[PDB]
């Protein structure tokens, strides 16, 4: 979230960095096919 | 005011219409009475911003 908003974290990207401590992860998106296209702001964007 | 130096000193080169002028200035004018701490003072800086 924006930080402005109440009660914002980094979104979950950040916090996988963050663990891994390392540049180069390995990062596996697992199940892309059923993601959520709602009104709501549709994902499919986000992962472009 | 410090920290929208980093916008006024640009405008001076690249002109601001009369409207945006304006309309940046009553908001310069508002920018200042506003609390440190309030969630909208945060969020008028970031719209202003």
């Amino acid at each position: 979230h924006r930080r402005t908003y109440v009660g914002a974290m980094p979104g979950k990207i950040i916090q996988c960095l963050k663990k891994t401590k390392t540049e180069n992860p390995l990062i596996l998106i697992d199940e892309v096919d059923k993601i959520g296209r709602g009104y709501q702001g549709d994902p499919s964007s986000a992962l472009l | 005011d410090a920290i929208e130096e980093k916008f006024r000193e640009r405008l001076k080169e690249l002109v601001v219409p009369k409207h945006v002028m304006d309309v940046v200035d009553e908001e310069l004018s508002k920018l200042g009475l506003l609390d440190n701490h309030s969630s909208e003072f945060n969020v008028t800086r970031n719209y202003l911003d």
